[PDB]
């Protein structure tokens, strides 16, 4: 039942969770969005 | 080069005056929050208080305890004071108003900050007092701990700007002040500046009542004054750095002719004054952390958040091709 | 000109603005009051005759009670 | 070469002198076999005194459960002459 | 560690006396260092003073009095060592480092 | 317990919301008049019962 | 283990506080207070005084809660004399006791807060302290050592207008308490400095003789004003706050609530204050009026007797305790029939509380020691006597 | 739990040889016991279900020079369980050690140190029995009636020795004893 | 004399002793939304400024 | 020397102005007098406004306020702290206890006046002196400091 | 160009002279705590991290995606080390 374990982790470690979200956005954008933007430019 | 010493003195002397009056302003604001007056007898509105205190200090006999580190004991305050002074060589107050237009100025500031720890360490060790030594060790550890977060925030600004030149960092904020998109980074930077300058709520050397002796407890006369002056000059410098990196330095709030009438040095000064007021206000508002709590905050909160902001800013700017 | 070095005297000169002269004693000290409410209505003070070398012990007995809110009688009424 | 025990003759002379110059011991009954109580006119307090004097002169502490057996000069010299802590 | 019960008889009290005397004598070098006495008095004179104090009370026959004297001696030794009050010729209560007495006292005052 | 309450706790912790109120009411006293007495021109109140110099 | 010898020779941390701590790094292994630095021989001095001359010694024991100790000593003397106090005097006594409790709690809370780095609440609270000192001075002519509460009642009646000014103070004091609280109560730094610091179980509190806030913080509902009431406390409404965690934070909250309840009691005393005498009417133990002594022989004789020899107290002995701001303050008084106390043993709560510092501070950080000292509310005048 | 119930129940339940004197008075219920039974009596009162005397409020000495056992040691105790107070007393002399009650009440530690400092009564099994109030190296026991009010010595700074030192007292104006009896 | 200091007829006006509740303060979503929107729009502006500088 | 004396007097006036305008007392808070001293430093009297700042270390202190009873046990600690104070330095005795032993004068454990341990410049009477009385005592200290002629005495030595 | 460093040297000389004047005018009238070593080690590691960040930050416009991901891998290794330190209690000062 890992959907309140994540809830508990966020409640108890807000700083670590926020850091993971911010850095994960920073990693997700070049990994996913950038190739999409490059593909839309080719066509 | 013959006129260079005149420029250097025109920096150093008004800075020393500004520190002398920052002490008075701290006392005044603290008093007014506390529903009292603060210095108002020595001179009109207490404006002669700093000169009297400095005169008292120079007229005080030096002690120089019978230690085996006679040279080091007096040189430590000299080191910290000189380091506090020399950071201002690269600080621009307006377009073209700067002593040294260093291309590597950001890293130079980081280096000066990293050098600041030695005065405290040497004062603690040379004083021949276990309490001073322990306090100095704790203060040094705190400063090195928060230096990591300061450096990472510097990297975030550098990614946005693409140059280590402080004037270029200012002029890169013509479109928008960096403190608007990076507001949490600015809050983090201000807190890290508080911790790095041993200021409340991080002022361990001020916690004598908490059985925590400061690193300068054995100092008297002008060595103690040198430590104090270096600390307050560093407070002014941290306010200036907050202004440069996030509030657009000498730039006006809005790119309009009405705002462009007033000189850029005045904009820079006003922002610096706001940050100094926040220094005093914070000291007036809150109690202090324990050493262990603030170390935990340094390593467990500010480092991960600073690194995350580095990653997020760089990834976003690379993705949409908004790099400088 | 004593205001520039002596900030204590400056505060008295500022707060004398709008004040009422209540009396003068045998040493030339001047006594003022406001009749407002800032320090819970306590608005009595003395301007010492000597603008330098003033000292609290120079207040005579007839005015000491008035100055310390011990009595509402001024020095003049006590002397009469 | 380095050793770990003081020489027997040296310890004998040292203890003999300590007993001879103590307070109440005429340097004529002090023989390398003389007993503190029976032959030196010393009470138990004085014998404890002498044993404590043996400690200072050789720079180390003699156990309380061992001092009860040092009753003459021969037993003393037997003890200190083989104790490594003796100096 | 804790305060022991009163000595049941003179034998065990004498044993406690000997233990106290050993503890007092073994602390002499610490006292010499603390008070800087190297050039003021020999360690044996300290030992002799302690033993003389023990001897001046050799007439006591009540074990409880002996136990109390030992307790007080331990407290005085502890204060001498742990909380030394340096004077010059005086440690705690001991001075360290042709006419009869009546004439001297008479020349001194009327209160003998 | 619930995503909304956990989110509200996280924001409050991250944004130092409770530290703002202390700053605000410290600033309110900044503009109010001061209680300091301008000794020796002004004195504190005393009563006829005051026990001073015999 | 290393040994840090901490003596703050300044009122930042008491002033005669002297601590020997054994540390394992920054962790406290054992705390050993060294006391007697303010031992002034009070209990010996009292035996050389008449019962009236002894009274000012009690102002100087817990010299932040002056009138409370005055009250306790007067009660002990009244108990041995079987002396009846008039109701108006009872009400004045309780009113001043609760003013004293507020004076003590303000000082204790804000000196602790300043010790852990919160500077402003001290100034804010000390202005209110100044207002309460003015009530002390208006009734006694002294800001602190009033010697106002005496065997038989109080020294003098209230000056006209005092009750109105006290009412004016009460109308605004709740906002001052609220400001102190908003500065401290919810602040994350304040909670981090006080939560789970110096935990005390109820069994530990009983074992170490804890009283007052030090005992109620551990969940033990015990207040002498309700358990063994005196004066007019049984005619008054107030709550007894108790803790649930037994730590420094609970004790801070309890002290705040106690200030609120003291305000409540003061309001009730102001409204229920009756008219009549402020001194017991037995003419063998109380001073006559100035005009009576100048007009009547019997009065003059009694005045002469009272101020030279003092009254006698029949041979007896008893222990009398009150709920002082710092906890149970007790006096063991022994009388031999003469005009001087034969023996006066003073039972100070700070003596028990400071003795508990060793077990309270075990395994805590160095910086928590001052926090624990502050939560104990130690004044060495009563610890040392 | 009133003082009538405590008096009657303690008479019925306590071992007889523990209590020599029992007083019931509005000044307090009082039990006097020999020194050898003090510890057991206090343990009984603390542990027994119908007494639950859990708090030791204080211990103090009283000097009676006219008595063969001049010192009287008074134990003031409290039952928060039953909202009642009890006083237990025993007598002592200058050389007879009495039992410590630290193992029963940890609060006793310092009160016993104080009795020893002020009066000179010693306590068996006390873990750390040294003076607590007087100056280091103090001689005598100040609360004894024969100890003079100003003591025997005073202190002053001595410039030649560069230290504070102790000398026999010298009084500029002696304490005046006013005998109104 | 017969006049003593005491309450007026009817007693003194009632006084509050309990804590007063101030206010909740700024919403969490509002602060999250303001910071997130400022970040997004400001980073877009940073890109525009970088283009102009280039 | 019609010109040297004027310059010397001006120098001494400057030194005295500096030393009176920045007095940094260390507080020896021993007993009840320390509470009135705390009130003197509080908002109503605000010793800060006279330039008076209280220091934790004797090394940064120009003045020692002895506020309360001095016991024989405490006297060595007071003297050692006084001996760490750098020159020039002054001592203010506050309250009857510090002045002459006060209510405890005849006790076996009390020093009969702190002037038996350290030289005293100003005595502030009272038990306790009011906060305003302490402020008056500090103004008397200023008056004493303003009679100094250090530069003139050294020029002539 | 290195021309701009000369004013810094002259500034240092003047600041030193001011220091000597101010300091010299008044002369006219055994408990090893490993956690400090550990915090020193952590500071050393993240000091080198900042060092390596500087050229990367100024070079992002030229190194593009490859440089970004190479620095990301560097950071991944160092952050695994940081997680190891965090779990082992190197970041706890209690
Ligand atoms: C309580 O906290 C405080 C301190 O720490 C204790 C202070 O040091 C201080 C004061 C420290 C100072 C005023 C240092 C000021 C020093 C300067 C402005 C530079 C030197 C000024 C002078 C008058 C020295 C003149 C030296 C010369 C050789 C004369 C030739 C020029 C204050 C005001 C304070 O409030
Ligand atoms: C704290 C943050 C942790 C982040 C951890 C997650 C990321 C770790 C790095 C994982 C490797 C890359 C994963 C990302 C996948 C997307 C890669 C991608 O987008 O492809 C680009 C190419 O990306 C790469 O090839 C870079 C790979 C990074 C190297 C990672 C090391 C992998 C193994 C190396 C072996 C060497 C031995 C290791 C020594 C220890 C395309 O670029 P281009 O070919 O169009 O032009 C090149 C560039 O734009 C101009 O300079
Ligand atoms: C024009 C005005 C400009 C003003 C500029 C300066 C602003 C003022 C700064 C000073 C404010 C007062 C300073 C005194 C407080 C110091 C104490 C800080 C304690 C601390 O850091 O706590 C941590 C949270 O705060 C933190 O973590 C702080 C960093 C917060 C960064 C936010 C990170 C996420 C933001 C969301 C971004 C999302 C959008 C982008 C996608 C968590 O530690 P704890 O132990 O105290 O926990 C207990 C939580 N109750
Ligand atoms: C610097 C110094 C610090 C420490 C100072 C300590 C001062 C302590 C002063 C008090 C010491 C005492 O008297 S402690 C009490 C001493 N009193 C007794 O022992 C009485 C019984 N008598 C005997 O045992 C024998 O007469 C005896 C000769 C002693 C031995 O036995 P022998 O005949 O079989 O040798
Ligand atoms: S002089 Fe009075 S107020 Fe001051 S410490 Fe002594 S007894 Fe307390």
């Amino acid at each position: 039942p890992v959907m309140e374990k994540l809830r508990m982790f966020v409640a108890q470690e807000p700083v670590v969770a926020a850091s993971c979200l911010i850095g994960g956005v920073g990693l997700f954008l070049p990994a996913v969005v950038r190739p999409i933007l490059d593909s839309l430019e080719a066509s | 080069y013959i006129a260079v010493p005149a420029e250097i003195l025109g920096i150093i002397l008004p800075l020393l005056l500004g520190v002398a009056f920052l002490v008075l302003a701290e006392r005044k604001v603290m008093a007014f929050v506390q529903r009292r007056k603060g210095p108002d007898v020595v001179g009109s509105f207490g404006l002669l208080q700093p000169l009297a205190d400095g005169l008292k200090l120079i007229l005080k006999e030096p002690i120089s305890p019978s230690s085996a580190n006679f040279f080091l004991f007096r040189m430590a305050p000299v080191a910290t004071f000189m380091l506090s002074l020399v950071a201002w060589a690269v600080v621009p107050f307006d377009y073209g108003m700067v002593l040294s237009d260093l291309n590597i100025g950001l890293l130079y500031l980081f280096a000066i900050s990293s050098l600041g720890v030695y005065g405290i360490i040497i004062a603690g060790r040379s004083s021949n007092s276990k309490y001073a030594f322990l306090g100095a060790l704790r203060s040094a550890a705190q400063m090195v701990s928060y230096e990591v977060s300061i450096g990472l925030i510097l990297i975030t600004v550098l990614i946005c700007v693409g140059s280590c030149n402080l004037s270029e960092i200012v002029m890169a904020q013509k479109q928008i002040w960096f403190g608007i998109p990076l507001f949490p980074v600015l809050v983090m930077f201000f807190i890290s500046c508080l911790a790095e300058t041993n200021r409340a709520p991080f002022d361990l050397p001020e916690a004598e009542a908490e059985l925590v002796a400061g690193y300068n407890v054995e100092y008297s006369s002008m060595g103690f004054a040198l430590f104090f002056l270096g600390e307050y000059a560093n407070m002014i410098l941290m306010s200036g750095l907050c202004t440069l990196f996030f509030l657009g330095g000498w730039l006006p709030i809005l790119d309009l002719p009405i705002f462009k009438k007033i000189p850029g040095s005045i904009w820079f000064s006003i922002k610096v004054l706001f940050f100094l007021f926040l220094y005093i206000w914070v000291r007036a508002a809150f109690p202090r952390y324990r050493y262990d709590q603030l170390m935990g905050l340094g390593w467990k909160v500010f480092l991960p958040l600073s690194l995350a902001w580095v990653v997020s800013v760089s990834g976003l700017l690379v993705t949409f091709q908004w790099l400088p | 000109m004593r205001c520039l070095p002596d900030g204590n005297l400056l505060q008295t000169k500022i707060h004398n603005i709008g004040a009422t002269l209540v009396g003068v004693d045998k040493f030339g000290n001047k006594y003022y009051q406001k009749l407002g409410d800032t320090q819970y209505g306590r608005h009595r003070w003395v301007e010492y005759a000597s603008k330098d070398r003033y000292n609290a012990s120079q207040v005579p007995a007839e005015w000491h009670g008035w100055l310390h809110f011990i009595t509402d009688h001024t020095g003049d009424e006590l002397l009469s | 070469v380095r050793g770990s025990f003081l020489d027997k003759s040296e310890v004998t002379d040292r203890v003999l002198s300590v007993v001879k110059n103590f307070q109440k011991v005429d340097p004529s009954k002090v023989t390398p076999k003389a007993n503190f109580q029976n032959d030196l006119g010393l009470d138990s307090l004085d014998s404890v005194e002498v044993v404590m004097a043996l400690e200072e002169e050789f720079g180390f502490e003699i156990p309380d459960n061992e001092a009860d057996k040092i009753q003459s000069i021969d037993l003393a010299v037997d003890f200190i002459a083989s104790h490594p802590q003796a100096k | 560690i804790g305060v022991p019960p009163n000595s049941a008889n003179l034998t065990e009290a004498r044993r406690r006396v000997f233990d106290f005397f050993r503890a007092a004598c073994r602390s002499i070098p610490t006292i010499m260092d603390i008070y800087n006495l190297q050039d003021v008095v020999a360690p044996s004179q300290l030992r002799y003073a302690i033993s003389a104090q023990i001897r001046n009370n050799a007439h006591i026959t009540d074990p409880k009095v002996i136990d109390l004297l030992i307790f007080k001696g331990m407290e005085e030794l502890t204060d001498i060592v742990d909380h030394a009050k340096q004077r010059h010729h005086i440690i705690g209560q001991y001075v360290v480092g042709g006419k009869t007495d009546f004439l001297k006292n008479f020349y001194t005052s009327n209160y003998f | 317990k619930d995503w909304n309450t956990v989110f509200e706790r996280s924001i409050n912790t991250l944004f130092l919301t409770e530290m703002v109120r202390g700053l605000s009411l410290t600033l309110k006293y900044f503009f109010d008049p001061k209680v300091t007495i301008n000794y020796p021109f002004e004195k504190g109140p005393l009563s006829p019962r005051f026990r001073g110099e015999h | 283990n290393f040994t840090l010898n901490f003596g703050p020779q300044h009122p930042a941390a008491h002033g005669v506080l002297r601590l020997v701590l054994e540390m394992n790094g920054e962790v406290v292994e054992r705390a050993e207070p060294h006391i007697g630095l303010l031992h002034r021989g009070t209990e010996k001095l009292i035996e050389y005084k008449t019962y009236l001359q002894a009274l000012p010694y009690f102002d100087r024991l817990d010299y932040v809660s002056m009138m409370a100790q005055e009250h306790a000593y007067s009660l002990a003397v009244e108990k041995l004399l079987n002396c009846e106090v008039p109701l108006r005097a009872q009400y004045i006594r309780v009113l001043f006791c609760e003013i004293t409790r507020i004076l003590n709690h303000l000082l204790a809370l804000t000196t602790h807060a300043m010790d852990v780095g919160a500077l402003t609440p001290f100034l804010w609270a000390f202005e209110e302290r100044e207002k309460l000192l003015e009530f002390y001075e208006r009734v006694s002519g002294a800001r602190m050592h009033a010697s106002f509460i005496r065997p038989g009642g109080v020294a003098q009646d209230l000056p006209l207008g005092l009750c109105r000014d006290i009412d004016s103070f009460t109308q605004q004091f709740a906002s001052r308490i609220d400001e102190l609280e908003e500065m401290l109560t919810g602040n994350r730094i304040w909670k981090q400095r006080l939560v789970d610091i110096g935990t005390v179980t109820a069994q530990q509190a009983k074992d170490w003789g804890f009283s007052g806030v030090m005992l109620r913080g551990s969940g033990v509902c015990w207040d002498l004003r309700r358990a063994a009431p005196y004066d007019v406390y049984d005619q008054l409404d107030f709550d007894v706050p108790v803790g649930t965690r037994g730590d420094c934070y609970d004790r801070y909250c309890i002290r705040i609530e106690e200030m609120r309840q003291s305000l409540r009691i003061i309001v009730q005393c102001l409204n229920q204050m009756p008219s009549g005498m402020i001194k017991a009417d037995d003419r063998k133990l109380c001073p006559p009026s100035r005009c009576r002594m100048k007009l009547s022989m019997e009065s003059l004789i009694h005045h002469f007797e009272l101020y030279t020899e003092g009254f006698s107290v029949p041979a007896s002995s008893t222990y009398t305790a009150v709920e002082a701001p710092k906890g149970e303050f007790g006096v063991f008084l022994v009388s031999n029939g003469s005009n001087r106390p034969y023996r006066c043993k003073i039972r100070a709560p700070g003596f028990a509380h400071l003795q508990g510092l060793d077990f309270m501070s075990k395994h805590h950080m160095l910086a928590d020691v001052v926090t624990i000292i502050g939560t104990q509310d130690i004044v060495f005048g009563e610890v040392d006597r | 739990m009133d003082n009538q119930f405590i008096f009657k129940y303690s008479w019925e339940t306590l071992p007889k040889k523990w209590v020599k004197k029992m007083e019931r008075s509005e000044h307090g219920n009082r039990f006097d016991t020999n020194t050898d039974y003090l510890f057991q009596l206090l343990c009984f009162l603390k542990l027994h279900t119908y007494t639950r005397v859990q708090v030791l409020i204080d211990i103090c000495g009283v000097d009676y020079p006219s008595r063969k056992r001049r010192f009287e040691v008074v134990y003031n105790l409290l039952s928060t369980r039953y909202n009642s107070r009890i006083r237990v007393q025993t007598s002592a002399d200058e050389v007879t050690r009495i039992s410590s009650v630290v193992s029963l009440f940890p609060s006793a530690g310092w009160w016993e140190r104080e009795v020893w400092d002020m009066f000179g009564v010693s306590f068996i099994n006390h873990p750390d029995l040294r003076r607590i109030l007087t100056d280091y190296g103090f001689e005598g026991h100040p609360l004894r009636k024969d100890f003079p009010l100003s003591g025997y010595v005073q202190v002053r700074y001595d410039d030649p020795e560069k230290r504070v030192v102790s000398e026999p007292i010298e009084m500029t104006q002696e304490f005046r004893y006013f005998d109104f009896a | 004399p017969l006049l003593q200091d005491g309450p007026p007829p009817g007693g003194f006006a009632p006084v509050r002793y309990a804590r007063r509740i101030s206010n909740t303060g700024p919403s969490a979503m509002a602060m999250f939304l303001a910071v997130s929107g400022a970040f997004a729009w400001g980073m877009y502006q940073v890109g525009q400024g970088n283009k102009i500088r280039r | 020397s019609k010109a040297a004396e004027f310059v010397i007097s001006k120098v001494d006036d400057l030194m005295n102005w500096a030393r009176t305008g920045s007095i940094w007392p260390m507080t020896f808070g021993l007993a009840c007098c320390a509470v009135e001293m705390m009130h003197t430093g509080a908002a109503r009297y605000d010793l800060d406004r006279f330039g008076i700042i209280f220091r934790p270390s004797p090394r940064q202190s120009d003045c020692m306020i002895v506020a309360g009873t001095l016991t024989n046990k405490m006297a060595p600690a007071l003297r050692k702290v006084y001996d760490q104070m750098p020159e020039p330095r002054w001592v203010i005795s506050m309250g009857s206890c510090a002045n002459g032993g006060g209510y405890y004068h005849y006790s076996y454990s009390v020093v009969r006046g702190c002037d038996r341990i350290v030289p005293v410049d100003i005595y502030v009477p009272g038990c306790p002196p009011t906060a305003e009385a302490l402020l008056y005592g500090l103004l008397q200290l200023q008056k004493k400091i303003n009679r100094r002629k250090d530069f003139l005495h050294w020029w002539n030595k | 160009m290195m021309l701009e460093f000369a004013p810094i040297f002259i500034y240092l000389v003047i600041s030193l002279l001011v220091s000597l004047i101010l300091l010299g005018v008044p002369f006219l009238f055994s408990r090893f705590d490993i956690r400090f070593y550990l915090v020193s080690i952590l500071f050393l590691i993240f000091d080198l991290e900042v060092t390596f960040f500087f050229p990367w930050a100024v070079s992002l416009n030229k190194i593009d995606l490859f440089g970004f991901w190479s620095m990301m891998a560097f950071l991944f290794i160092l952050t695994i080390g940081f997680l190891y330190e965090w779990k082992r209690g190197a970041l706890d000062w209690e």
